[PDB]
Parts: C-alpha cells; structure tokens; sequence
C-alpha cells in the first residue's frame, strides 16, 4: 500500500494544514449573511403638544 | 301714568329724581387681562415647540 510509505507523509500533511486551517477558513470568513432588512414603520419618539 | 294717577305729595316725583341720578355699579373685567397674559404665554410655548417640530 502506497499509503503506508511514510516518506511522502509530510508532503500530504503540510498543504492540507494550509488548505483546511487557512485558505478554506479565509474563504468562509468572506461568506457573510447580513441580518434581514426589516424596516420598522413604527418608530416615533413623539410627545403631546405643549399642553 | 305716575304723575296724573298718583294723588300723593311728590313721592312719585322724588322717586323719579332719585332714580334719574342713580349710579348703578358697572362691574369691571378683572379677569380678561390675565387670560390675555395666559394666551401670550401659551402662544410663546407653542411657537417654541413648533420651531422644534
């Protein structure tokens, strides 16, 4: 089994740690879901006329 | 009706004299000036609030 040849094990481990812990995560951080544009038509800090 | 129908000595006549020259007290306002002042104050407050609006 070529999977047991431990000589090429760093070549398979070092890029993965860059791809899984740096690049894919930097691409998920740039995937953002903004909160809904919910517009409140009820917002009026008013008060009775000056009486 | 009270000169020619009253046979009494001048009582009608002195009554009419005392009545022709009676000073009946005309009441004074004493209350409109202060409500005018209150209207001025209220107009001031209302114009201030309107500038805010």
């Amino acid at each position: 089994m070529p999977q047991l040849n431990t000589t090429v094990w760093p070549t398979m481990i070092t890029p993965m740690l860059l791809t899984l812990f740096l690049i894919t995560q930097l691409k998920m951080l740039n995937t953002n879901y903004h909160l809904p544009p919910s517009p409140k038509p009820m917002k009026m800090k008013n008060y009775n006329k000056p009486w | 009706y009270y000169k020619a129908n009253v046979a009494k000595a001048g009582l009608v006549d002195d009554f009419e004299k005392k009545f022709n020259a009676l000073k009946v007290p005309v009441p004074e306002d004493k209350y409109t000036a202060q409500v005018d002042a209150e209207e001025k104050e209220d107009v001031k407050s209302c114009a201030e609030w309107v500038s805010l609006s």
